[PDB]
């Protein structure tokens, strides 16, 4: 099982993330990659636009730039030690 | 198993594929194909990725008599595996020309390697039906519930088809006709009105002709189609709804905006009118020019 | 006096078209690698039958990527579903690159023509094909010794052909060591043409069904209240414009992007779908009541 | 016919991949030109057939096609910031008398 | 000639047949030392001496056939040696012309098993010969013949040797080909289009019958396939031999088509019609085409402007000499596309031509 | 009257040529559409130098 990952981690490809720079309609939106250069990417139909929002971030094929899905919004360990302080 | 089966997008690829497993196993006029369809599965559209041939013997003097080499086509999956892991085992296509009871001895086979219901494919690779030569069929368990027992049987589910992106681009190169309908300019559509119609007529006969077949050859009863029927006679339209009061209004709305935009359009072609002729006039005067400037050289 | 030395058109069947773009446009960045199966015929009609993926490999494309392993296997298996038939060559795709073989790809190519003298390399690039079907080139080797001795002119003989002319230092290093490119074509039945855009019920059962009255009177507002505005421009545009040189009336009366040619557009795509509208609902209504 | 062959024409032009723009610094006698391309470091290119070396000025800014840096068209073309805050400022209105007092 | 290699060694040797055509009794003789068994130096020359043969005997050439005989007869099964490949090309090239409007049933059938061997490149040229030597008849066993071996035929040599041979036998035939072209426009295939095309175009040559313009110009819209779009243009010209005069109107529109094929067919059509004495509206139609940035476009035009203005005192139309120079013009350019070379000088040659 | 008839029928021919123009030129239409289309990539306008370049 453990072998058969990495075969099938292979064929799943490294995805590049962005994150929603700022709306610009329903059809195009505005991200700024990880990466780096700025573009408008498409948003697929079946991910609802609602979810889509800015700051949250997003994973994109690389082939096309186009916006698969959603991805919870990054980790940040800061503001949640910031909740945690008092006990 | 599993119910999710919600939807079925097909590949045109896995179209081409069928009709070429065809030909390459010399199996024709009511010989008959059966090979595995790959794709997605657990998840409510299916998507069929792609089809291979199987080893298959037809017997024609038992029809419930079929050779399929069972072995092969766990072999096989290995490979395209390998090739790619997305693809699993999803069922079995059948070439036609129409189904069959035995195809209900073949699903179940195909039922032990599936870990999903076996999606059983009907291509017609002849192609004669009008529209789509394709139908979608999955085995559902179900009583059928008359007094009889439980009962197996392959349930409609429409299809459409779909394109990858990747190959998408490529059909809309290959092709480049005017169409049948592409929902273009008003000529076309109007082709689309007539075709529509002789559509309906050829749909509503085959109706017609079931409900003879109940009470001449006993066919099953089957009350759910016949449920259907009666919604349709319910809901029906009728003629002195204010709705036909309220269309009669509308149509004089049509029109009149029509009215205008076709007097709007005399406005316009009057107007290049005025513009060519004020042209020719001008080309009155170079053309005696012509002549004037040759006897000034004589 | 000796050999023509003669390249064949590759005839790529639809079949093959449609894997190949699939494969290798969802496989980029990684590489992908396969052979061709086919029949040849004559001394320049090669049929390209159907073609598959061999399993992936870390190697990408490599002389060694590529095995008699991998190619006895899978022949095997297809070998008794009938539909074997013998390898005329081998595709790989460059994602990132167009068509060219790589000082290895030409090694790969060596190995291929040991085995068959007719075999092809075929250079995909998908992601940078905005038809598809172009920036696809198949080649085939030609020796050290035939660009010395001058055999080029005769692989070409008494045919127009095609030699690619994309990417300048790419191409001229492959027209003149990697390899000779021929024309390219692509055929298919009329029985598959049929199948490629699908003939629907759907087609026709769309043209009966009838869109909501809202969307109607939507249209109606619209597009009227926008010929609105660009008819005081056109008011603008014909209140002189008859003296002399039509350039300087154009910047003058704005007659570039033309006001009374976008009012005739508007007018004539609502007229033509009111006329629908109406044809579509009459024909409803008698029908089924 | 012709507004078939225009939008066929529109769509042609856009593919061309790359095309920039450089400067001539100093012309030699060997049909070329050195010109620092701008958004890149430095090339010493050929002259293509159309314009010569004897047309370059030295400090013309040049069109160039693709990777190639193929000479294309010669720009009079300059940015500067006094035409910058020329298109701000317009056409200066208005008549003496207004002013005069 | 030297330099000459491969193929190219081949049409060289059958040149020296058009020119040594006549002077019959030493008609054999100046090709003599270069026939086989005679000739081994290469074997481009053994085969290129054959088909030389046949177009100097061209026509009347009853001796000359029963040479050429033999090596069908003999040749008629194996050929995938290479050697006999060539040199059956070449020889049923020969055979064919010799044997034209002669009727012979026997060489016909020669051919016909040459057809069936699926000779490479000699199929081709067996079709060929087939058609030209029992041209014009329409011979019921000839058109079912060639009509079914096309489509099981899946070498494109072959379909293509098999359409130009039906036309052949269904020169001037009238409605009496009506039957087959009905058929081979039907066949969607491409090949077969091609030689529907000109079949059109020699049964109701010399008759400007309405019913068959109507035809090729429908065609020629309908069918997107390309080649089949320049044919059906070309295909005019021998309809509407009887008043050529109404042909310039025609392709002018034609002239101003977009498609690169189009305009191809229209600089052939006026090409052939008008090849009889000059007609100064065809000048001034292929003058763009001249200069079309299409390659195959100039080169199709400089050999069209050439049979029209087919030699002409200079003085007599002042135009054709500069025309003329125009063709030199292109020549020493060398940077000039190879192929807009190819025409410039084969046109000159017309021009000049004997 | 047979040439007279030849002119009814390149009548006849041009309204079947003009009237495919006009399916070309929408069909052009779709062409131009995608590439207007995602991906994209966001630049900063400069200045002219042309009307259409």
């Amino acid at each position: 099982d453990k072998t058969e990952n990495d075969i099938k981690a292979l064929q799943s490809i490294g995805q590049l993330i962005g994150e929603v720079m700022k709306e610009l309609s329903e059809e195009k939106y505005i991200v700024k990659a990880s990466s780096g250069p700025r573009y408008i990417v498409g948003v697929r139909n079946s991910v609802d636009r609602s979810k889509l929002k800015k700051g949250v971030r997003v994973t994109l094929d690389i082939t096309t730039l186009t916006i698969m899905r959603i991805l919870p919004r990054e980790t940040d360990p800061l503001v949640y030690n910031m909740t945690s302080f008092e006990q | 198993m599993s119910l999710q089966h919600e939807k079925v997008t097909i590949a045109p690829l896995v179209l081409l594929s069928a009709l070429d497993h065809y030909e390459r196993t010399q199996t024709k006029e009511n010989k008959r194909c059966v090979g595995v369809i790959l794709g997605d599965a657990n998840s409510s559209t299916i998507r069929v990725t792609n089809s291979f041939a199987l080893p298959f013997e037809e017997d024609e003097k038992n029809s419930d008599v079929w050779f399929l080499d069972h072995n092969y086509i766990e072999n096989m999956n290995e490979m395209c595996k390998k090739i790619n892991a997305k693809e699993k085992l999803i069922g079995w296509y059948h070439s036609g020309p129409k189904l069959r009871a035995s195809d209900l001895k073949i699903n179940e086979l195909f039922k032990k390697y599936t870990q999903n219901n076996p999606l059983l494919l009907i291509v017609d690779v002849k192609q004669q039906g009008v529209g789509l030569p394709t139908d979608a069929y999955v085995a559902i368990e179900q009583v059928k519930d008359d007094g009889t027992s439980t009962e197996k049987t392959f349930l409609h589910l429409p299809c459409t088809i779909e394109a990858e992106e990747a190959e998408e681009i490529g059909v809309e190169h290959l092709l480049r006709d005017v169409r049948d309908q592409a929902a273009g300019g008003l000529s076309i559509r109007l082709t689309n009105q007539l075709k529509s119609l002789k559509g309906l007529q050829s749909k509503l006969k085959d109706v017609v002709e079931y409900l003879d077949k109940v009470i001449n050859k006993e066919l099953p009863i089957n009350h759910t189609i016949l449920g259907k029927l009666q919604d349709v006679f319910n809901l029906l339209p009728n003629l002195g709804t204010p709705d036909d009061d309220e269309i009669d209004v509308e149509n004089h709305d049509r029109i009149n905006i029509s009215n205008n935009l076709q007097k709007a359009l005399t406005v316009k072609t009057n107007d290049e009118l005025m513009v060519i002729y004020i042209s020719n006039l001008v080309r009155s005067i170079i053309a005696f020019d012509d002549l004037i400037e040759n006897k000034i050289q004589n | 006096t000796g050999r023509d030395d003669t390249k064949e058109t590759v005839y790529i069947s639809s079949i093959a078209l449609l894997k190949m773009l699939k494969h290798g446009r969802a496989g980029v960045p990684m590489e992908v690698m396969g052979l061709m199966l086919g029949e040849f015929v004559d001394d320049y009609t090669v049929n390209v039958v159907d073609v598959f993926a061999m399993p992936q490999s870390g190697t990408g494309v490599s002389v060694e990527a590529v095995d008699d392993v991998f190619q006895a296997k899978m022949m095997d298996m297809l070998k008794q579903t009938g539909r074997d038939q013998m390898v005329v060559g081998w595709y790989h795709s460059h994602p990132g690159f167009g068509c060219w073989l790589s000082s290895v790809d030409v090694n790969t190519q060596k190995s291929f023509e040991q085995l068959n003298s007719r075999a092809v390399a075929v250079v995909v690039d998908p992601i940078q094909s905005v038809k598809g079907k172009v920036v696809i080139d198949a080649f085939r080797l030609i020796d050290t010794g035939a660009l010395i001795n001058n055999l080029e002119p005769r692989q070409t003989t008494s045919n127009t052909g095609l030699l690619n002319k994309a990417n300048i230092q790419a191409l001229i290093h492959g027209l003149n060591r990697h390899y000779y490119s021929l024309n390219i074509d692509y055929h298919k039945t009329a029985k598959e043409t049929k199948m490629l855009m699908n003939l629907h019920k759907e087609q026709w059962q769309s043209g009966l069904k009838m869109y909501d009255y809202e969307e109607k009177e939507e249209s109606n507002l619209a597009a009227t209240k926008s010929m609105v505005k660009i008819a005081e421009q056109y008011s603008k545009r014909i209140e002189e414009e008859k003296e002399l040189t039509e350039e300087e009336l154009k910047t003058r009366y704005v007659g570039r992007q033309d006001p009374k040619k976008h009012l005739s557009e508007t007018a004539d795509e609502t007229l033509e779908n009111n006329i629908v509208s109406v044809l579509t609902a009459g024909v409803n209504s008698v029908a089924i009541k | 016919n012709d507004k078939v062959r225009f939008i066929k024409d529109e769509l042609r032009l856009l593919q061309e991949p790359g095309s920039y723009v450089g400067e001539v610094i100093k012309i030699v006698s060997d049909k070329k030109v050195l010109v620092k391309v701008q958004p890149e470091g430095k090339y010493i290119v050929d002259v293509a057939k159309d314009i010569n070396v004897k047309d370059l000025k030295a400090s013309q800014r040049v069109c160039l096609r693709s990777d190639s840096y193929m000479l294309h068209k010669v720009l009079e073309n300059k940015a500067d910031p006094l035409v910058s805050l020329m298109m701000v400022e317009k056409v200066p209105d208005s008549t003496y008398d207004m002013v005069g007092g | 000639l030297g330099k000459a290699q491969n193929w190219a060694k081949f049409t060289a040797t059958a040149s020296l047949g058009v020119i040594h055509k006549g002077n019959l009794l030493e008609g054999k003789k100046v090709m003599a030392p270069y026939l086989p068994g005679s000739r081994a130096s290469s074997r481009f020359i053994k085969g290129g001496s054959l088909y030389g043969l046949g177009l100097i005997y061209a026509g009347f050439g009853r001796d000359t056939t029963d040479y050429l005989k033999n090596i069908i007869v003999e040749n008629s099964g194996t050929s995938g040696d290479e050697d006999v490949d060539v040199l059956l090309h070449g020889a049923s090239l020969g055979i064919g012309l010799a044997a034209m409007g002669s009727a012979n049933i026997e060489v016909y059938e020669a051919l016909k098993e040459v057809l069936y061997n699926d000779s490479a490149t000699s199929g081709e040229a067996a079709a060929l010969g087939m058609g030209l030597c029992m041209l014009g008849t329409g011979k019921p066993e000839a058109i079912h013949d060639m009509f079914t071996y096309s489509q099981e035929t899946q070498h494109g040599n072959i379909t293509r040797g098999l359409a130009v041979g039906l036309a052949l036998i269904n020169y001037g035939r009238q409605e009496l080909a009506d039957d087959l072209i009905t058929k081979m426009l039907a066949s969607d295939e491409s090949l077969l289009r091609y030689g529907g095309a000109f079949t059109i175009a020699l049964a109701y040559a010399g008759t400007g019958n309405n019913s068959a313009v109507k035809r090729l110009l429908h065609v020629a819209v309908s069918d997107s396939n390309d080649d089949v779009r320049r044919a059906a243009v070309i295909a005019l010209g021998f309809v509407l031999l009887r008043d050529y005069t109404t042909v310039p109107r025609i392709v002018q529109l034609l002239s101003k088509s977009h498609n690169a094929h189009v305009r191809c067919g229209t600089a052939f059509a006026l090409g052939i019609a008008c090849a009889g004495k000059g007609l100064q509206s065809a000048i001034d139609v292929l003058d763009p085409l001249t200069k079309d940035p299409v390659d195959f476009v100039r080169q199709a035009a400089m050999i069209a402007l050439s049979m029209i203005l087919i030699q002409q005192t200079e003085k007599l139309n002042p135009q054709v000499a500069d025309i003329n120079k125009n063709f030199l013009s292109v020549i020493t350019n060398k940077h000039q596309e190879g192929l807009a070379k190819f025409g410039a000088c084969v046109a000159q040659g017309i021009m000049n031509a004997g | 009257e047979k040439e007279y008839e030849l002119l009814t029928l390149q009548e006849d021919y041009i309204k079947d040529e003009q009237r495919h123009l006009k399916r070309e030129l929408k069909r052009a239409q779709e062409e131009v559409k995608r590439i207007q289309s995602v991906p994209l990539v966001i630049g900063q306008f400069l200045e002219p130098i042309d009307q259409n370049t």
